[PDB]
């Protein structure tokens, strides 16, 4: 009961909590603090190689039972300390007795009325260690808290043959070679099949249009459903011409031979949530500093990992699939990249089996069967997203409380991250309370729904950045998160954040791969990279030509009139005489369309502007996302609607309007846009963001001016070089980078004078 | 955070070295003595000035010249790799959101706080946010400099602060023990592999896109750029990785932002045009204003030193107790009873 | 009025209690009281200084064109069909119940026809009206000749450059602009005096009409009949055809059995719609369906039995924000010269935009606020013989060129287009454009695509479209001018506007305003003209994102565009606008400054907020005409709001208190068969609309005098729906609550709609309660439980002795209220309800107390309440308490 001063304050890397600042009609401070003691050897807790992770678990948190002591003392508003809350230790710990209207009974003097009884699970909350602390905004005296398992703290001292890195170092006895672990030959022309290539379109309509040409035809695409019950009548996207190298043995993704110990969680998603001892929890308390019953507990929830995973979206079922489907799945596997926008080649925080699912195989698609017309249905899945323990411990942290009602909005991560290991909070959990509080409710749900109001309007920074979603939620948003405060009568969210990866929008030609091994290295997960690096050369005419049509010049001796090279010098002028061989004829219909033979160019910028997963001026828009990005590389904060997180109700309904096509004639006329079911709420969730914000108020060029102003913190020097013939040049900016020439000669010669 | 990557065909070791004189000619960037990549480097930048800026050739961030660089030449083919910069910070290393007054929030982000002083209500040429730098070259140059961070707080005279302690840090999973590790896994580390690369023209040398050939078996000619992809290489060579690095052999202690006012960060003459492009009046602008950041909101944290050990703090409306010390007898209050 | 006017049917209003129960004998068939016959029915209502303001139409109603004589538009007297349109002021007699008695009739007379006007009118043409089943494909129209085709011929532009000079088209970049669309195919056009008929073509481009009357009623009839056959329960498989009949119906289109009456008539129905009432007068627009032509201002001072006269629109001038965007307009009205015969249109006799499908009407202090869209108005050659542009429209894109120096007034003044033809097709270096690249030997001539030699012997007639486009030549150019897909490639890429398609036009219009219309309707012998100068124009599209799979980076056009449009529309490219409603913010505005209002309007996609300056009661302007007239704002609907089907409205109403405007759509309004003619199943249910203000209003303190940015406004789909009830009425008791009245099966049931932090959700529990009247009026008193009126439990009298209160007397205690709240505890049923006890003294030595409670709708209740006078006897109880001294 009374103060123990062996116990000195701390703060937790993945929140940075360490007191919360009491308000209202008894200030002071509660604060989080820990035994002093030095030569903590948790590696005495020894491993067998025989068993499993969850007896190992215990083992330590029944070490550190006996090795450390944690409490949440009460401090006075100058400091002073008034009394101790060890919590696996306290004296006579009870529930508070409440009124037939579900208040408490209390006296400022006597304090609360105790049943005498623990709350429930008493026997398992007690081992665990607080970590963060709120108040209620509109009930007296009436107080929440964060707990979990201390390996969430001592997880780096945990021993390194069960704490792993995502990649081994090697013992390099051969001396060191990074190429060694790249997946790298390139695809070919398949010796036996060369001829299902697409059809040249014989006869062309005339669309009232009246120039020619010599140069051969656009090439057909068909899709039809026909009458058989497992097989399409057409299915011209699911054509494979190309197929993988041999080179002592098939080059895939598969993991079994390349992960000879694979990266596993710590623990399951499934396990977290029945071994109620490990997974994380919240409980609400009534304190007063001067009471003879000065401190009491309300009620227990459990943070379960399943009132997060299935309220993740229908999509999130099948990581490894995504709403373009087989042409774009083909065409990944080709490149040997993650297919889908989830997979755990990249991500394996997420998966309970981590790196041993790392492969393209099974998507929860009937893919890879002897006929193009046999592929492309529905079916059961090989693997879906997950909360393991390092993504969950990640998803907790940053509290705040509004009306009835507390959150977790995750933490940045420092609880479970390694070198090549990469967990952020993925949304947000609320703990609601109802019948006068004297019953409650928990949830959450992934900032993925919770981001899709996002539009241009909603920043005063720099527009069309990769932020953008449509009817299925294949991006992906998370955060390293700082925190959520009240900003005078606005509710705030900061943090940094995971745009759409930009890395990879513009895509190789096929067999260029040897010649490329950096931009296929960052696609495999052995380089952990989000910046975008150049390589134009290599790329192809675009990133969403059909797998089908590349085989249209093996020798490069036409210069690939329908699919090559990414030079912007020698794109076909379509003038105006010439559209009508190369485009003006070519309609489509309910069945049919076509692949140009015309050689589109442009350089990174423009591919960005196609095909990544840009904002705009209205919601859900964005039908090209590309893949989903390692770490945080965006600054990120916003208001919030306090009012509708406090109002959106606890269970999210999707429906059949996010699931993806069951079969490929209903992708090949595939609704970019529904109206939600009557049983369904989840477009409730799009709005709970008013404003956003991202970096400096600037605009254009003037933006890599601030770039060039601020800065190196390696050497107190700014990245434009001015302040000291032969002087050195800057690095963002192109203000004194070369020579001044007027623009007058370039493209259309034309509104430069006076535009 | 300090961490883009730069591109290297050339080493601090015997006979691989790169010139700061006679081997690179920033006023002639059309030919090759240019020393523009024209492939495998960093989008919307350019790689040789952040070379400079680094100090990887030259003496700008050492007592002498490192001689590590990249070098375009028409007598042969060649190979590079990227590398790191020399800084272990990560986008991750963020920590608490603080909130000033009724409009004004900022945040910790590794070496740096920042603040979002604007968002609540925009204005015209105000550029919107405030940045206040460390200093201290023993936390900059950590291994996993993040883990001597104890905390951001709002204080009582009207100012955010954070606690700082040198003596926090820990080694690597483990010190290489046995063998010469190479690929040592830490926070900067990543598997970067070869690119090589056609001879360049000799004049007219950016006409055309350059070309890569095949790199499959390019790692035997480029082993001292293998060993400086491990980050304490780099820091070895740029003379940081021991003793060397000099300074407080403790020194503990509170981290303070820079000093406001409703005039910080008022840009008006650098924004809007008349004239010219608006990068290039806001360059002007700026050129004046290099030795004078702090009314632009940019500068670098006051620090001041404490005696023992930085564990946390806790916090009141009046006052924060450093390891829970700093109380007083509330002396205005003693003759109420 | 303590009441809400429910219109329970076509004819009767019946007052609602906010307890949601009818008050007793208040039902009242207004028709049969407005001394009209059993063909007329209610169209739309309104309160001014408490009298109840009611416009009646007739089902009967006929009206006729006769080209010659010149009284040319009239009734038809013979048979039963001398059925004009009626305004009615009723009053409320009775201080107990609701007597409705009969003030003031107006009776709305059809317009005078000038000699001038009649000349237009003979060969004018209207398109079939556009209804729920109208396809991107059926509206789409054959292209028609290029300017280069008119003008030079069969031939070359090879010598487009030799000869552009001698047809004043100098620099003229576009010998291949589209001068139109053709009349021989599509949507059938139609004079004043002919019927639209009840089958729409599924593809325009190849299935109609358009104007060849003769045509379709010889040939193409019958294939339409025997293609799309009306129900008769036949089914057939509209291959080509749509029967739209019953859709028709549904938007006012009236019958002699299966042929719809001539347009004069259905121009006349529609355009007696919509009412708003001020001290001086009442003004009569058109509803959203049909273009209106005309509209009525009745002085309130007429005369018992006179005839009200409407003011043309054509005889209108309104500002468009810009003289160009009048010029704009009016240059692709017709064929304007001295030199030609016979050749009549709008342009040529100096009518000016001559229709409006008006989005609605109504009044804040004396002012007639209105909203709309342009009616596309062009010239047609109804020549006859080689005229190249025969059986043609004359049209073309007006879409600001890309080097169009940005920031709005620049945007909306550019040159490009204005006098004709100038885009199409631009291939510039590799980067497609349908719009000019820019706006060198001289400047860019554009000239009227009627060649100068054929200037005397030819015959360009005014047309109205059914909609907001004036150009339907299914080339790539007119989807981006409908969906607002045309950008510049500057660093910021404003969207360039047209001036001609797709315009909203809006104003407030003051009582001298009036006082002209009144006085162009009257004019003797010449049409005598208005200026309206409050009002102003904006370029409003359809969203692209009500389509799909549109081409770019086989150009799609309108007979292929894919509509994805939620929002009740077959079509995704006609603009639509509903429900027009101002409205005084209850905010408090700085001392000296008169109180604000605004209003709001429903289009495709999004709110429009109309802004208002009191002062002087103008427009909102601010001095920089580089942002856009910030009178004007648009707030585009999420997934929700987009998922209500707009041509469902049925009411919207506006509430002071909440400063929130509520829209109701009623599903029982929608048709009863598709244009397939297969029964409509999901006619169920209704759905409400909230409208609220967002951004810094004027006249808050000194800053807000001066404003530069426009306050707009936020519909949200509320939570209030139902695809099982049938709606009788919504009432909005308060912010945090509304009553919904609606029949399961036959009998009205009472269901409470609770706010819930922005979405109002059903409250079960307060629903019984409150619907729990036991026939009275209002809901039971029950002491034993929290019910609408909370619980309240009384002290024991015991009190007064263990508090020392005895020694006070009772005028004491009855005077200190806070002594008196002491005798009581209350639970309120909902959150911040509220509770006091009325004293009454009852001897020296002892009174009682009666609870005054707050209802759902802010207001207390106690025993002497009433509504309409009618007391409501809800039965709070009275407590003694005794033991009190006397002094
Ligand atoms: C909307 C439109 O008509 N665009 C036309 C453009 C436009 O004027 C420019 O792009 C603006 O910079 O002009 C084009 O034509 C110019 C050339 O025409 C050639 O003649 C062709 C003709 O173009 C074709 O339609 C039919 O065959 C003719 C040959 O018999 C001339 O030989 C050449 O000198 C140019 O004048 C263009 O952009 O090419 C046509 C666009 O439709
Ligand atoms: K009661």
């Amino acid at each position: 009961q009374a103060v123990d001063e062996t116990l000195t304050p701390w703060t937790w890397n993945n929140n940075n909590f360490s007191s919360l600042k009491i308000t209202g009609e008894n200030p002071g401070s509660f604060g989080l603090v820990r035994s002093q003691n030095d030569n903590l050897n948790i590696s005495s807790v020894t491993k067998n190689s025989s068993d499993d992770n969850l007896k190992y678990l215990n083992a330590v948190e029944k070490y550190l039972d006996g090795q450390q002591n944690f409490a949440i003392r009460r401090y006075d508003n100058n400091g002073r300390a008034l009394y101790d809350i060890n919590l696996a230790k306290m004296e006579n710990p009870s529930t508070v007795q409440r009124g037939l209207n579900g208040e408490p009974i209390f006296d400022p003097f006597k304090g609360f009325g105790l049943t005498g009884n623990a709350p429930t699970d008493w026997n398992e909350i007690k081992g665990k260690v607080p970590v963060e602390v709120v108040q209620s905004p509109h009930s007296p005296n009436l107080y929440f808290v964060l707990l979990v398992p201390k390996v969430a703290l001592e997880y780096h001292n945990l021993n390194n043959q069960v704490v792993k890195e995502s990649l081994e170092v090697k013992a390099t006895q051969s001396s060191f070679n990074p190429t060694q672990r790249l997946q790298k030959d390139s695809p070919v022309k398949d010796s036996s099949k060369q001829g299902e290539k697409l059809s040249e379109t014989t006869a062309s309509s005339m669309s009232s249009g009246m120039a020619t040409s010599t140069r051969a035809k656009a090439l057909k695409v068909e899709v039809e459903r026909g009458s058989q019950s497992d097989s399409l009548l057409k299915n011209d996207f699911a054509k494979k011409p190309l197929k993988h190298k041999n080179s002592s043995g098939e080059v895939k993704l598969e993991a079994e031979k390349e992960f000879t110990e694979a990266w596993k969680p710590l623990l399951t998603t499934d396990q977290i949530a029945r071994e109620k001892g490990m997974g994380a929890t919240v409980v609400s308390f009534y304190d007063a500093p001067y009471s003879e019953n000065h401190t009491a507990f309300g009620l227990v929830d459990h943070i379960d990992p399943k009132k997060m995973v299935e309220n993740y979206p229908p999509s999130w079922k099948t990581p490894k699939w995504n709403h373009h489907g087989i042409w774009d799945y083909n065409a990944r596997n080709l490149l040997l990249q993650t297919t889908g926008f989830f997979n755990p080649r990249r991500h394996p925080e997420w998966f309970d089996e981590g790196q041993a699912k790392a492969d393209n195989t099974s998507p929860g698609f009937k893919v890879g069967d002897t006929d193009h017309k046999k592929d492309g249905f529905k079916k059961n899945s090989s693997s879906p997203i997950a909360l393991p323990f390092e993504a969950y411990f990640a998803n907790i942290g940053n509290m705040v409380a509004i009306g009835n009602s507390v959150f977790i909005f995750g933490g940045n991560g420092h609880a479970t991250k390694m070198f090549t290991t990469n967990p952020l909070s993925i949304g947000v959990f609320r703990i609601k309370y109802t019948d006068n509080f004297s019953k409650s409710s928990v949830t959450g749900w992934p900032y993925a729904v919770l981001f899709g109001g996002l539009i241009n309007p909603q920043t005063n920074g720099l527009k069309d950045l990769p932020l953008g979603t449509n009817r299925w939620f294949e991006y992906v948003p998370r955060m390293a998160v700082s925190g959520v405060k009240w900003v005078g009568n606005q509710l705030v969210l900061a943090g940094t954040l995971t745009m759409g990866d930009t890395a990879t929008v513009p895509r190789l030609k096929y067999d260029q791969l040897e010649k490329h091994l950096n931009l296929v290295a960052q696609g495999q997960g052995l380089l952990r990279e989000d910046l975008q690096i150049f390589t134009p050369y290599g790329w192809a005419n675009r990133p969403d030509i059909p797998v089908g049509a590349w085989l249209q010049d093996e020798m490069g001796s036409k210069f690939g009139p329908h699919y090559f090279l990414n030079n912007p010098d020698i794109q076909d002028n379509v003038n105006n005489d010439t559209v009508e061989a190369l485009i003006s004829s070519y309609k489509n219909t309910d069945k049919l369309k076509h692949v140009y033979p015309y050689r589109y160019s442009g350089l990174y910028a423009w591919q960005l502007f196609n095909w990544s997963n840009k904002l705009t001026n209205t919601p859900l828009s964005a039908n090209f996302v590309n893949e989903n990005s390692y770490a945080p590389n965006s600054l990120f904060a916003a208001i919030l609607n306090e009012d509708l997180l406090t109002g959106l109700s606890d269970k999210i309904f999707y429906g059949k309007e996010n699931e993806f096509a069951e079969n490929e004639a209903d992708r090949f006329n595939q609704l970019l846009s529904l109206n939600p079911n009557p049983n369904t709420n989840w477009a409730r969730y799009l709005n709970v963001v008013q404003r956003f914000t991202t970096g400096p108020n600037l605009d254009s060029s003037t933006f890599d001016q601030f770039l060039d102003f601020l800065p190196w913190i390696g050497n107190g020097k700014p990245f434009s070089n001015s302040p000291s013939s032969s002087t050195p040049l800057p690095t963002f900016s192109n203000i004194n980078v070369g020579v001044k020439s007027m623009i007058t000669q370039h493209l259309n010669k034309e509104n430069t004078r006076w535009v | 955070l300090g961490t883009i990557p730069v591109l290297i065909n050339k080493s601090g070791d015997s006979n691989d070295q790169f010139n700061k004189d006679s081997e690179q000619k920033w006023d002639k960037t059309e030919t090759n003595e240019g020393n523009l990549p024209g492939f495998g480097e960093v989008n919307g930048l350019y790689n040789a000035a952040l070379l400079h800026t680094y100090g990887f050739f030259g003496t700008n961030t050492n007592s002498t010249d490192p001689k590590i660089g990249f070098k375009a030449d028409s007598s042969s083919s060649s190979s590079s790799t990227l590398v790191g910069s020399g800084l272990n910070w990560t986008s991750q290393d963020v920590g608490n959101l603080v909130v000033i007054n009724d409009t004004s929030f900022g945040f910790q982000l590794g070496g740096w706080f920042i603040t979002f002083t604007d968002f609540i209500r925009p204005r015209t040429g105000y550029l919107g946010i405030t940045l206040s730098s460390l200093q201290d070259q023993t936390i900059i140059w950590a291994d996993q400099p993040w883990t001597s961070f104890k905390g951001s707080y709002l204080d009582s005279d009207g100012t955010p602060k954070s606690l700082w302690d040198p003596t926090a840090l820990k080694s690597l999973p483990n010190s290489s023990t046995t063998y010469d590790t190479n690929p040592t896994l830490s926070p900067s580390f990543q598997l970067y592999q070869p690119n090589k690369v056609k001879a360049y023209q000799t004049t007219n040398t950016y006409n055309k896109l350059i070309e890569p050939v095949d790199a499959t078996s390019a790692a035997t000619n480029m082993t001292s750029l293998l060993k400086l992809l491990t980050t304490k290489n780099i820091k070895a060579k740029l003379g940081k990785g021991t003793a060397s690095s000099q300074g407080n052999n403790n020194g503990g202690g509170v981290s303070q932002t820079i000093n406001t006012i409703t005039t910080t960060g008022n840009i008006s003459e650098g924004l809007k045009e008349e004239t010219s492009i608006q990068a290039e009046t806001l360059k002007k602008f700026f050129d004046s204003k290099q030795n004078n950041k702090s009314e632009i909101g940019i500068g670098d944290s006051t620090f001041t030193k404490m005696d023992g050990k930085l564990t946390g703090v806790v916090s009141t409306p009046l006052v924060n107790l450093i390891n829970g010390q700093g109380a007083t007898s509330d002396s205005d209050t003693e003759k109420i009873s | 009025a303590n009441t809400f006017l429910v219109k329970e049917d076509s004819k009767n209003v019946t007052a609602y209690t906010p307890f949601a129960t009818p008050i007793t004998d208040s039902k009242s068939d207004l028709v049969s009281l407005a001394q009209l016959d059993s063909s007329y029915q209610i169209a739309d209502q309104t309160i001014h200084n408490t009298n109840l303001f009611v416009l009646f139409k007739s089902r009967d109603v006929k009206v006729k064109y006769e080209s010659s004589g010149s009284n040319n538009i009239s009734f038809d007297s013979t048979s039963q069909g001398e059925k004009p349109s009626y305004v009615v002021e009723f009053t409320n007699s009775t201080n107990i119940g609701i007597k409705w008695t009969m003030v003031k009739k107006y009776q709305l007379d059809v317009p005078n026809v000038s000699s001038d006007m009649n000349q237009v009118l003979k060969n004018l043409i209207l398109e079939q009206p556009l209804t729920k089943y109208t396809l991107n494909s059926s509206l789409a129209k054959e292209k028609g000749k290029t300017q280069r085709e008119v003008h030079l011929g069969s031939g070359q532009a090879n010598q487009w450059t030799s000869q552009r000079n001698q047809h004043d088209l100098n620099n003229n970049p576009s010998p291949n602009a589209s001068t139109g669309f053709k009349l021989t195919t599509g949507n059938a056009y139609r004079k004043l005096s002919e019927s639209w008929p009840i089958y729409e073509p599924i593809d325009g481009t190849k299935q109609g009409k358009g104007k060849d009357s003769s045509g379709w009623s010889s040939t193409e009839e019958n294939e339409a009949k025997n293609d799309a056959p009306s129900v008769s329960g036949s089914s057939g498989t509209f291959n080509k055809y749509l029967n739209t009949k019953q859709a028709l119906e549904s938007i006012g289109i009236l019958f002699d059995d299966q042929t719809p009456r001539n347009v004069i008539t259905q121009l006349y129905y529609a355009s007696t719609s919509k009412l708003a009432v001020t001290n001086n007068h009442i003004v009569v627009m058109g509803n959203s369906f049909l273009p209106s032509m005309w509209y009525w201002v009745v002085e309130r001072s007429a005369q018992e039995n006179a005839s009200n006269k409407p003011t043309w629109f054509a005889n209108t001038n309104l500002d468009w924000g810009e003289d160009k965007q009048k010029q704009f307009v009016e240059n692709q009205l017709g064929y304007k010269e001295t030199t030609s015969t016979n050749s009549h249109n709008f342009h040529s006799k100096s009518f000016t935009q001559p229709a409006y499908l008006i989005s609605g009407i109504d009044s804040v202090n004396d002012q007639i606020i209105f909203s709309g869209f342009k009616a596309g108005s062009v010239g047609y050659d109804s020549s006859s013989s080689s005229s190249s542009t025969k059986d043609q429209a004359l049209a073309w894109s007006t879409t600001t060129s890309l080097d169009s120096k940005t920031g709005y007034k620049d945007l909306v003044t550019n040159d490009t287009g204005l006098n004709g033809p100038i885009n199409g097709s631009f291939s510039i270096q590799d980067t497609f454009s349908f719009v000019v690249p820019y706006s060198t030997t001289g400047p860019i001539k554009t000239a009227y695509p009627v060649k100068k030699d054929q200037k005397s012997t030819v015959k360009i007639n005014s047309l109205i479209n059914a909609t907001p486009l004036n150009s339907y030549g299914d080339e790539g150019i007119g989807v981006f001018d409908a969906l607002g897909l045309n950008y510049n490639f500057k660093s910021n890429q404003e969207r360039l506007p047209s001036r001609t398609d797709q315009i909203f036009v809006y104003g407030i219009v003051s009582p001298n305003e009036l006082r002209s219309a009144k006085s162009s309707a009257d004019s003797t012998g010449s049409d005598t003209k208005v200026n309206w100068s409050n009002t102003q124009s904006r370029y409003l599209p359809v969203p692209y994102n009500y389509s799909e799979g549109i081409i770019d980076a086989s150009v799609t056009t309108f007979s292929g565009l894919k509509s994805i449009a939620p929002d009740g529309f077959a079509n995704s490219i006609a603009n639509f606008s509903v429900g027009l409603k101002a409205g005084i913010d209850p905010n408090p505005v700085m001392s000296g400054k008169k109180a604000n209002y605004g209003a709001v309007v429903l289009t495709r996609g999004g709110v429009v907020r109309l802004n208002f300056n009191p002062g002087n009661d103008s427009l909102l302007s601010t001095t920089d005409n580089n942002i856009a007239p910030i009178s004007f704002s648009f707030t585009p609907f999420t997934a929700a709001e987009s998922a209500v089907d707009l041509t469902t409205f049925k009411e919207v109403t506006y509430n002071q208190e909440s400063g929130l405007w509520s829209y109701i759509f009623d599903s029982s309004l929608k048709p009863s068969h598709d244009g397939k003619q297969t029964p409509v199943t999901d006619n169920m249910g209704f759905s409400v609309i909230t409208v609220s203000r967002t951004g810094i209003e004027l006249n808050q303190d000194q800053a807000t005098t001066t404003l530069d940015v426009a306050p707009s406004a936020l519909a949200v789909q509320s939570g209030i729906q139902s695809t099982t009830q049938t709606l009788t009425g919504v009432l909005p008791l308060s912010e945090e609550f509304s009553a919904v009245i609606a029949k399961d099966s036959d009998q009205n049931k009472i269901d409470i709609y609770k706010n819930n932090n922005g979405l109002f959700e059903i409250d079960t529990q307060l629903s019984n309660s409150v619907a729990t009247n036991n026939g009275g009026l209002a809901p039971s008193y029950t002491e034993n439980r929290v019910d609408a009126w909370g619980k309240v439990e009384f002290a024991d009298n015991s009190v007064l002795q263990a508090r020392n209160l005895v020694d006070k007397t009772v005028d004491e205690i009855i005077n200190t209220p806070e002594i008196l709240n002491s005798f009581f505890r209350f639970t309120p049923a909902f959150e911040d309800q509220k509770a006091t006890l009325v004293a009454t003294k009852q001897s020296d030595t002892s009174l009682s107390v009666s609870p005054r409670i707050q209802f759902l709708d802010g207001n207390f209740y106690d025993l002497n309440s009433t509504i309409a006078g009618v007391p409501l006897n809800i039965g709070f109880p009275s407590r003694v308490f005794a033991g009190f001294a006397a002094l």
